[PDB]
């Protein structure tokens, strides 16, 4: 896996 | 929201569990005939990825036909080496195969297949 | 083949032409009502997305249906955020929605969600 | 984009 897009 | 989190994986995995759905023909809705040979395939995968299929599932009396025929000049392999990179995301692009495959994605309207067909042929100029 | 190219963003695009076919209510071909809302999809998007959806839609009985309701304990909201999830790989995860994000990921079988739902309840501990 | 996978 999760991240800031 | 501007505020969402992203799993990275999650596009890849999708497309990855769709050709999964095609390879045991769950819910593939039309078979595209090219010449001899007939493709089972999903509606909505084929219009994500091809602007003529796009117009021949918008259009009202298309859009409910459960065969489609392609022009007999595409070519089988080159139109099922199109329909595995759709479902994919890759291309068996090779020198026996590529005059085939990029006349094919011109007519499929898709471009980026056309781009890299362009490429590698003017390489070899 | 082994010797294949392949497009970066293929599934990504992929990804996003289907939920722009959503949007527009093209080829949608289930209804999933949750309590008073109701919600168009596209099956197969479902079962590539949930470990449910893929159960009910491989069932002989449960593939032809037109419309799904869901347990009356799931909250709307959780599934719309879920289904915008599927289609776009983002998910809108705030404090306000986090538990119920998380018990409609449980029952969808989305093991990912659930573990980053975990994660951010575990930090706040 | 269009890479060697
Ligand atoms: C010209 N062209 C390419 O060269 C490549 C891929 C490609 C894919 C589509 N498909 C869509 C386009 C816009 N909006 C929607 Cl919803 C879809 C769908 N489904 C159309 C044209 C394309
Ligand atoms: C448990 N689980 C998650 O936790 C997340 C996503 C998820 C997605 C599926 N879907 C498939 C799995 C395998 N083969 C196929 Cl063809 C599909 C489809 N369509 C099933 C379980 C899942
Ligand atoms: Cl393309
Ligand atoms: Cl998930």
């Amino acid at each position: 896996a999760w991240v800031i897009p | 929201a501007d505020s969402c989190i992203q799993f990275t994986r999650h596009a890849s995995d999708v497309l990855l569990n769709l050709n999964r759905l095609r390879s045991r023909d769950i819910l593939t809705d039309v078979v595209i005939v090219v010449s001899r040979e007939q493709f089972r395939a999903h509606k909505t995968v084929l219009m994500a990825c091809s602007g003529l299929f796009y117009s021949i599932f918008t259009d009202q009396l298309k859009c409910n036909l459960s065969v489609i025929n392609l022009d007999p000049e595409i070519n089988p392999e080159g139109f099922c080496i199109l329909l595995d990179f759709m479902y994919t995301s890759r291309l068996n692009l090779r020198e026996g195969n590529i005059m085939a495959v990029m006349a094919t994605a011109m007519y499929l309207q898709m471009e980026h297949v056309v781009d890299t067909c362009r490429k590698f042929i003017k390489a070899s100029e």
